[PDB]
RNA sequence: GCGCUGCUGCAGUUGAAACGCCCGUAGUUGGCCCCCCGCCGCCACGAGGAAACGGGAGCGCUCCAGGCAGGCCCGUUGGACCCGCCGCGUGGGACCGCGCAGCGGGCGCGGCGCGCCGCGGCAGCCCCGAGGAGAGCGGGCGGGGGCACCGGUACCGGCCGGGGACGGGUGAAACAGGAUGAUCCCGCCGAGACCGCCGGCCGCGCAGGCGCCUGCCAAGACCGCCUCUGUCAAUCAAGGGCGAAGGCCGGGGGCUAGAAGGCGAUCAGACACCACCGUAUUCCCGGCCGUAAACGGUGCCGCCCCGCGGCCGGCGCGCGCGUCCCGCCGGCCGCCCAGGGAAACCGGGAGGCUCCGGGCUCUGGGGGGAGUAUGGCCGCAAGGCUGAAACUUGAAGGCAUUG
């Protein structure tokens, strides 16, 4: 059955930036699709979205600009320390300089570099660079 | 020249009805003079005020009628 | 996937690498104790022992020569071993009935080289390192 | 290795088919694995047809013929060339 | 088809977007509710209730017309069969096997099909336990069944 | 070292390794939605609680391993601070999971309850209806299952008649048959198996497997739908059921073939391959056993994904009305661009993975010894499930290239 939403989506959408497409259908909307969504369109991967309303299973519809090379989950949610992100960072991104890594927290959903700045801590989601 | 946001109205009739950008029937009602509505896809009899047997073929798609009626 | 991943599984993959790690022949070798029950050493270094017997014995199929052994009794066990003592015509320093120091060879429990069903070495005899006496720095007078 | 995709037989939707004898050396074989042919010959060679109908009392007597359909094992076809060891392309090739 | 089998067709209804009545309807809330009284009192079910109110006096949804569902109004009404609908036919379909098998005991096929519409039965027989929708001694018994159809029938 | 124990982070078509299949409890995992209230996890901060060790600020034991010293005109000279917590407090409240039992005012005492009162104050009190599941109506579809019934040649045996010398069998022969009339032709009778050509990159079934006529009984997937319910779900130790052929127990039946056995050839030998005879078995009922190269040697659920083509079932569109062509769903197949791989090859994944995290279950860790010994459970038995060690060994294996 299904049960992560964001991996489909993120698949889908890796899958069609590959043979440099310009649009996708996701089927299954959310909250957290929409924020990583956007945190995506501020960081300049994705440009603009739209959100399709059908009363059941909204759709949504993204247009693509290249750029975007690899997007993921981390399915359990692991719970980062204040002071563990550079771990995870080296680990996961290939360099210190561009990546994004993106995590829960009681303050909302923001990047790493926001929770570093902030000296506070939380939950992973997925990552994109 | 194409954008899946406004797709043309034709494309999506060849479409499934759940595969469409919005999922909605593929039946309708329509009158019936031998001056009542009928559903396109009847399964059960039906009958007129004045008919004195059934008016319905059922089928496996759409039902059929007696042709008497226009 | 084929590994269990949800957050409350620690206990599931904690027994599964209690049940598979016994499928290494090493990490059975040293967790099992069937060998430390089996080796004649008991885990030790070397061992003091006895001789009774001096024999030769052939090489394996592509060499050919005669290995120059002795046959042991240990002190604390009284089991039977073969140990051979390898430097050139050191036999001749070894005299029945004496006692001798025994140590093992490079590789843990296995025969070394050529030489079938060997596992030991010889090291001292009467107190005197046969090295030492190979060299010439002592000499055996006392016996 | 695996030679053939389909593993020599043509087995598609089912487990199990009914089976048949060769008909040289009797042996059973699978329906689906089985080399089978028709022919469709004369009762009498034609050399001596038309000595036959010259023969004939009838007129217009039309010499009737032979329906038979024969089944082979693999040993037996190719040891009767009945089929051909091939080149590894050319064992793709379908056409008669 | 997808608990009990291997196969998963697709085959649904897709209602309207919109939730109004049609252009066309000349009935109030009320008139369908006493349309439901009578046929109930004539032991139908809600789905043939539905069926005989969609092609017989066109409406395709009851829900856009009353603002609520049909077996909802029954309950306000007192009308709902104690037992649920799904269930109940279930247990008939399990009757029905039981005599067949138990006039002939050699085919097998039959007692695979019995074991699957049990073990159906008794998840549902579970849930409705749960949500308070059954007595907590409500329980399926094979050699008592016939009873039960009966009575709550 | 060893990503050869793999949480990070192995492998499971062919190298070692996906239970024969289904149901199913514990266990694990579970779509979307309410702007703030309470509770659990979570993050941050804090209190409280031995040092030594470790980290670390300052100081020239001549350096150093060390030690906490030390300088004169010293922070009050100094020895600062952090580090052994599944508990306690404050805050946040995104994420993860649970909240069935009207409210507000007056009697009514300072507050809270148990109660009595206007309903006269409230919008009084149901998200939606998942290309999740289940139930329902209609339509056709199919070697799907069970029971009774029934036709047809053919093998075998017997009989009436005809005719008169060989016949069978093999690479070639020889054992069995024949003037008691064989082989061959025709007709009748008996019994028991079996279901042909049609018959297939057709189809059905959970798998094992499924093919005479007629009739009966129950069942099932798929399609079509503005029918119903409202999370009822996925996968699974234990447990339960089915399960080719051979085999076993107790009853029936007895025609073909045919383990064992016998006999003729061949060979140096032939107790085997070839020829002939032939018991159990092969068939039915009731019941055990529970294994197969039980193979797609590829576990189940779910998403995305180049292009071309064939076949089956159902539905819809169009016209010049053909069982035409244009589509949708579901199933069975072929070739193949990317990509992947040790390659053979896969591509309706063996892809989207060292750029290495969707969920659940099972198995494997060099080759032998060994699926052996010893225990336990099951079974009438044959045997099945579970399952070592000592000892030994340096390669054993896979895909491919040239001879
Ligand atoms: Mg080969
Ligand atoms: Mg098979
Ligand atoms: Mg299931
Ligand atoms: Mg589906
Ligand atoms: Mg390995
Ligand atoms: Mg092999
Ligand atoms: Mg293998
Ligand atoms: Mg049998
Ligand atoms: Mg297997
Ligand atoms: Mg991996
Ligand atoms: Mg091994
Ligand atoms: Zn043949």
């Amino acid at each position: 059955v299904r049960i992560n939403v964001l991996r489909d989506a993120l698949k889908s959408i890796c899958n069609a930036q590959r043979i440099g497409k310009k649009q996708v259908i996701v089927r299954p909307s959310s909250k957290v699709i929409i924020e990583f969504l956007q945190l995506m369109q501020k960081n300049g991967y994705i440009s603009d979205f739209a959100v399709v309303d059908n009363h059941r299973s909204n759709r949504i519809v993204v247009n693509l600009i290249g750029r975007l090379n690899k997007a993921g989950v981390i399915s359990p949610r692991f719970d980062i320390p204040a002071n563990d992100i550079e771990k995870w960072v080296v680990n996961l991104l290939p360099s210190r300089l561009f990546g994004h890594i993106i995590l829960t927290t009681s303050q909302g959903i923001m990047d790493h570099i926001e929770a570093q700045h902030r000296q506070i801590g939380g939950k992973v989601i997925g990552y994109f660079y | 020249n194409v954008d899946l946001l406004y797709p043309d109205p034709v494309e999506e009739q060849r479409k499934h009805k759940l595969k469409r950008l919005v999922q909605g029937p593929n039946s309708y009602f329509l009158e019936i003079k031998c001056i009542v509505v009928v559903y396109s896809h009847a399964n059960t009899p039906v009958f007129c005020p004045g008919c004195t047997s059934q008016i319905s073929i059922p089928t496996g798609g759409k039902c059929a009628f007696t042709s008497q009626v226009e | 996937m084929s590994k269990t991943s949800g957050l409350y599984t620690a206990r599931k993959l904690r027994t599964v690498r209690r049940v598979n790690r016994w499928a290494d022949k090493k990490y059975r070798k040293a967790h099992l104790g069937t060998w430390l029950k089996a080796n004649p050493l008991e885990g030790a270094c070397m061992a003091r022992g006895i001789v009774t017997q001096k024999i030769g014995i052939s090489a394996k199929q592509p060499n050919s020569a005669v290995r120059k052994a002795v046959r042991v009794q240990l002190t604390k066990n009284s089991k039977k071993i073969t140990a051979f003592v390898p430097r050139d015509g050191s036999i001749t320093y070894i005299d029945n009935n004496d006692e001798v120091l025994v140590a093992g060879f490079g590789r843990a429990g296995r025969a070394v080289g050529d030489i079938p069903g060997c596992r030991f070495k010889v090291i001292k005899v009467a107190g005197i390192g046969l090295l030492a006496l190979f060299l010439r720095k002592r000499e055996k007078r006392a016996r | 290795p695996v030679k053939r995709r389909n593993n020599g037989r043509s087995k598609y939707n089912c487990g199990h088919t009914n089976i048949v004898r060769c008909q040289n050396c009797h042996r059973c074989v699978p329906k689906d694995k089985v080399i089978k042919r028709f022919t469709i010959r004369n009762i009498v060679d034609n050399t001596i047809a038309d000595d036959v109908l010259n023969a004939c009392v009838i007129q217009g007597f039309a010499i009737p013929k032979l329906y038979n359909k024969v089944q082979y094992c693999v040993s037996c076809s190719i040891h009767n060339h009945i089929v051909r060891v091939r080149s590894r392309e050319d064992r793709k090739i379908r056409t008669p | 088809g997808r608990m009990h089998s291997k196969g998963k067709g697709i085959s649904r209804s897709a209602i309207p977007y919109t939730r109004a009545p049609a252009p066309w309807n000349k009935y109030t809330p009320e008139d369908v509710c006493e349309q439901i009284c009578k046929l109930a009192k004539k032991g139908t079910p809600p789905s043939r209730i539905g069926l005989i109110l969609r092609d017989q006096f066109a409406i395709g949804q009851v829900k856009n017309v009353t603002g609520s569902k049909i077996v909802r109004i029954l309950k306000a009404k007192g009308l709902a069969p104690e037992i649920p609908e799904d269930l109940y036919c279930m247990i008939k379909k399990a009757v029905a096997i039981r005599k067949h098998l138990e006039r002939s005991r050699r085919d097998k096929d039959s007692k695979f099909r019995l074991i699957l519409v049990e073990s159906r039965i008794h998840r549902l027989a579970r849930y409705y336990r749960q949500a308070r929708r059954l007595p907590p001694t409500f329980r399926y018994k094979s050699d008592q069944a016939a009873a039960l159809l009966a009575t709550y029938a």
